[PDB]
């Protein structure tokens, strides 16, 4: 049987996978302590594809944690569900991040490493057979990129048969508060394009103004904005836990999702998102779903999509509907805005629908998308790198760590040779 | 003529039944309508407290 181990990096990853497991314990109604609460049959059965059976019932969270800070390991230790992470899980570094990328990419990897790949291999010898990973991190955090890119790399030649997911999160484009942000991003998307497969993209003004929109209380809780994108990472994998008619295997999805090799990063998309007044002002209709669910508001990525061309879209729906609603919502769509897709690509629509709802609702959804919208993205950052290392700012700490400008010079190449195979395509 | 009769009882006997048999799915689709739409409940609201 086919099962997954997730690897949980960086502070934020930290924070991420945190709230990430809970939900689905919470999902499947396992008390903090551990003792399952025998309620739901099909739960019950289809749990071992991400826990593994321990003694007296409790369900151990097949994934691995890494930091360098014991303040952040502390603390989540301390979090309601500390106790039902392994502190075999707990591999960790003796040094502090100075958020450097080359530092966690070069030296204090080169002695983590080992003991994480150990670690791992006893988790996946513990397995009997895996679709793949997943990795919550940041693209932008200084040291999960600094083991996310070493680790990737290592677990392709050690599994290249499987399903290497990464999660990540695009820092502010406003404002990055770290300053060196731009090299390590850069720095860390040369390796992802060499190596992953898919990627998710998400970033938090967008959550803010999402906040601003439908949340309308003000002041939230970072890790509700860690609800919000492990609610998108709950809802894609529900395909797999759950019964009904649904093609729910990654590259199921993968290969109707990715028309061409370097295509790995992707947007999510979700499904009722209802503010105070409005949840008994909202008559739960198809339609309506289909409207909201096509909203660019309703958009939490990167930036709106209107500015470029649809490449390939899957919303994935969870809940009690039929084919036909679904069958005229897309036959809607499709005439709304036809000259909006590529005429590469026709009937770029792929479609999913789980009978098994949420809960608490029953009319519920998600949507993966793959648009011409991630242009402004690495452009941004490519004014970014270009300024910044006009003249060399902040450069010294890297030569003293060993880096050199040449190293730059390709991973811009190969940013740029991807900017200009999106436009190519598309235009 | 026994025969004209015997095929108009038939008639009837299935008229009874399809008339018998058309109240029940009227009752099913009725099953069938109220049972999609969906309301959220205080569950999705206290998690976001926190
Ligand atoms: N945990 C957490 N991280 C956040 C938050 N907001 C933004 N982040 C960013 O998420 C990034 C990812 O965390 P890590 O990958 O663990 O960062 P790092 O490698 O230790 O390097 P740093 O940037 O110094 O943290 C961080 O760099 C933060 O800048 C937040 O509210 N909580």
């Amino acid at each position: 049987m086919r099962e997954i181990v997730h690897l949980q990096a960086g502070q934020c990853g930290n924070q991420i996978g945190a709230k990430f497991w809970e939900v689905i314990s919470d999902e499947h109604g396992i008390d903090p302590t551990g003792t399952y609460h025998g309620d739901s049959d099909l739960q019950l059965e289809r749990i071992n594809v991400y826990y593994n059976e321990a003694t007296g019932g409790k369900y151990v969270p097949r994934a691995v944690l890494v930091d360098l800070e014991p303040g952040t390991m502390d603390s989540v230790r301390s979090g309601p569900f500390g106790q039902i992470f392994r502190p075999d899980n707990f591999v960790f570094g003796q040094s502090g991040a100075g958020n450097n990328w080359a530092k966690g990419h070069y030296t204090e990897g080169a002695e983590l490493v080992d003991s994480v790949l150990d670690v791992v291999r006893k988790e996946a010898e513990s397995c009997d057979c895996l679709q793949g990973f997943q990795l919550t991190h940041s693209l932008g955090g200084g040291t999960g990129s600094g083991m996310g890119t070493l680790l990737i790399s290592k677990i392709r030649e050690e599994y290249p048969d499987r399903i290497m997911n990464t999660f990540s999160v695009v820092p502010s484009p406003k404002v990055s508060d770290t300053v060196v942000e731009p090299y390590n991003a850069t720095l860390s998307v040369h390796q992802l394009v060499e190596n992953t497969d898919e990627t998710y993209c998400i970033d938090n003004e967008a959550l803010y103004d999402i906040c601003f929109r439908t949340l309308k209380l003000t002041t939230p809780t970072y890790g509700d904005l860690n609800h919000l994108v492990s609610a998108t990472m709950s809802g894609v994998t529900t395909c797999l836990r759950f019964p009904g008619q649904l093609n729910a295997d990654l590259r199921k999805l993968a290969v109707n999702m990715v028309p061409f090799p370097r295509l790995h990063f992707f947007m999510p998309g979700f499904a009722p998102l209802t503010s105070r007044g409005s949840q008994q002002y909202r008559a739960l209709t198809v339609p309506e779903l289909t409207q909201q669910m096509f909203d660019a508001k309703n958009m939490m990525a990167a930036c709106d999509p209107r500015h470029g061309r649809y490449l390939t879209v899957a919303a994935v729906f969870r809940g009690r509907m039929s084919m036909k609603e679904v069958d005229e919502q897309m036959l809607n769509v499709q005439n709304k805005n036809s000259s909006y897709f590529v005429e590469w690509i026709p009937n770029n629509v792929k479609t999913a629908v789980c009978d098994i709802p949420p809960r608490g609702l029953k009319m519920s959804a998600t949507f993966i998308g793959n648009s011409t919208a991630i242009q402004e993205l690495f452009k941004r950052i490519s004014e970014q790198f270009t300024a910044m290392f006009r003249r060399k700012a902040f450069l010294h700490w890297y030569t003293g760590e060993g880096m050199d400008e040449m190293e730059f010079t390709e991973a811009e190449s190969n940013m740029n040779d991807l900017v200009s195979e999106y436009q190519q395509y598309q235009d | 003529r026994q025969q004209q009769r015997l095929l108009r009882e038939q008639r009837r006997a299935l008229d009874c039944s399809n008339l018998n048999l058309a109240r029940q799915q009227y009752l099913q689709k009725k099953q069938m309508n109220t049972a999609s739409s969906s309301q959220p409940t205080e569950d999705y609201f206290s998690q976001f407290n926190t």
